[PDB]
């Protein structure tokens, strides 16, 4: 316990030698030690970037993260990493051990002394964009706000993640264009819902576009649309060539029949007041 | 004495600020072995997340109870997943189950793209087949079974078991709702095979269903002989005809009522 002295590296400005005298001579000492890794806005190895830094056994986690870059950070993980050892009186202190400074060596000190804690080396390791919380999922799916966003909420919706939001929604704005983008991905729930939606409102141009979508591949979840609607509004002029209104038939045009009526017959091109079958028959006539 | 350095002030990071308590959102649409990081958590925590996503594995992935969740399963069930392509997960609660998350409530997701897998099939030939038909759904199940053609081996067979499984119904009785959808959708199909399948499905029907549903297709001789005269086919006059159910006509019949005017 006496002559403490911080003694400079040859190299590695963050590597240093502490240098002490003891009560005891023969734990006489020559430690090399580094700290503060400059903030870093970039890799140590690939996929990793290891701060010279132990983080002792109860230290905050955010002690390794202070020297990365805060925008260079979003992106990395603090996983574990392997035992290290601190001169609690400089906690974070990075003890290396070379030749006689040995692991006995420092067993034995922290046996005699409180001078010595030990912990794990800061690991971090890539990844992508966390994302905790439900607006930070909206901002994201709806392209309101992209920025911060990994790839699993942000590739057009490919991948089915955004669907749960989108669902919600496009309920609302069915017009909105991603909920069209969506849409186009013709995965069921997206389909789905927009024949919820066009069952509804089939006279909005959304539905158009939805019918010239989900045709040819798709069409029943227009057919079901078309039904339910037409069902719902009998008053409604674009509803007689799908449901007419004689009280023993409404199926009289449907299929091979709709070429029957010159109003079916293609007057306005509106696809969607018209069945696929029915339709077809009307471009094969 | 000793030469004291306080460590540089911690700054934390995102996945430091995270707390699972919010991030239902973030987790439902999680894939199989995708990690869903969650932020530290506490040990006296770890059973009400293992509660509420009991299809995960909770991981412990860093210090400070740095922690994620690891999807393993999709344990929705066909009931509440088969007769819908509304959603891809429900929440579950006091034997209720609830569209919109709850607390207490324990998380159940349905298999992806579930239906194109066929995994369905069993369910929905049941619920559709009986007074638990819903239209709607019933079609659209029918429908996207045809689509299934260009996808997977799994979701071909499917296709293909289906079909054969639909053809001996609907032999039976094609007058019920299922098979009379399952008819509109061989002649939205369109080819050779799906026309000699709907005749020969629509050749075995029944004694009355003939009567009631295809006078169309089967004339009175009276009404056949008249036809011969007329170089317009029957169809386009033919009362019988005018009236009938497209889905019951026969494939000739079918495409004869597309030549008039």
């Amino acid at each position: 316990l006496n002559r403490i002295k911080i003694a400079p590296g040859i190299a590695d400005i963050r590597d240093k030698y502490m240098e002490l005298g003891f009560n005891y001579p023969e734990y006489n000492r020559a430690v090399k030690f580094a700290e503060e890794s400059y903030t870093y806005y970039y890799e140590t190895s690939p996929g990793e970037i290891k701060p010279k830094f132990c983080l002792i056994d109860g230290m905050s986690i955010d002690h390794c993260s202070s020297f990365i870059v805060p925008e260079f950070a979003k992106q990395y993980v603090l996983i574990h990493g392997e035992p290290c050892s601190s001169f609690k009186f400089r906690p974070g202190s990075l003890i290396y051990y070379q030749n006689e400074v040995t692991p006995e060596y420092i067993k034995d000190l922290k046996h005699a002394t409180d001078y010595i804690a030990s912990g794990q080396r800061c690991h971090f390791i890539k990844k992508d964009y966390l994302l905790g919380d439900s607006d930070s999922v909206a901002k994201c799916c709806s392209k309101t706000n992209t920025k911060h966003c990994p790839k699993i909420f942000n590739n057009n919706y490919k991948t089915e993640h955004c669907d749960d939001f989108m669902t919600g929604f496009c309920r609302n704005d069915p017009g909105n264009p991603n909920c069209l983008e969506w849409l186009r991905a013709k995965r069921k729930p997206a389909m789905s819902t927009y024949s919820d939606i066009c069952s509804k409102h089939m006279d909005a141009r959304y539905c158009s576009e939805f019918i010239r979508i989900i045709r040819p591949d798709y069409f029943t979840f227009g057919d079901t649309a078309l039904y339910v609607f037409c069902n719902d509004h009998k008053g409604n002029r674009n509803c007689w060539c799908a449901n007419y209104p004689k009280s023993n038939s409404g199926d009289k045009y449907l299929g091979p029949r709709v070429c029957w009526l010159h109003e079916c017959t293609d007057e306005s091109r509106d696809r969607k007041w018209l069945y696929y079958n029915q339709d077809v028959q009307r471009t094969r006539c | 004495e000793l030469p004291k350095r306080d460590p540089p002030p911690g700054v934390p990071t995102d996945e430091m600020l995270l707390n699972v308590d919010k991030m239902h959102d973030v987790i439902a649409p999680a894939k199989l072995l995708e990690y869903v990081h969650i932020g530290p958590l506490a040990k006296d925590k770890e059973d009400k997340v293992k509660k509420r996503y009991p299809e995960f594995r909770l991981v412990n992935t860093g210090p400070g109870g740095l922690s994620a969740l690891l999807r393993q399963s999709y344990n929705g069930t066909a009931p509440n997943c088969c007769r819908t392509f509304n959603r891809t997960h429900y929440w579950k609660k006091d034997g209720k189950i609830s569209d919109k998350y709850e607390e207490g409530a324990v998380l159940e997701s349905c298999w992806p793209d579930v239906h194109d897998t066929g995994k369905c099939d069993v369910d929905l030939f049941d619920w559709c087949q009986g007074d638990t038909f819903d239209r709607n759904i019933c079609h659209q199940w029918i429908g996207s079974a045809f689509n299934r053609s260009n996808r997977t081996v799994e979701g071909q067979q499917s296709l293909i078991n289906l079909y054969n499984k639909m053809q001996t119904l609907c032999s039976k009785d094609a007058s019920v709702p299922i098979c009379e959808s399952f008819l509109h959708h061989l002649r939205a199909h369109n080819t050779e095979d799906s026309k000699e399948m709907i005749d020969y499905i629509l050749r075995q029907q029944s004694a009355d269903f003939k009567q009631k549903y295809m006078r169309c297709s089967y004339p009175t001789r009276d009404k056949l002989e008249e036809s011969l005269k007329y170089a317009e086919p029957r169809e386009c006059w033919d009362p019988e005809c005018s009236n009938a159910n497209v889905n019951f006509l026969l494939t000739r019949n079918y495409n004869n009522l597309g030549l008039c005017n």
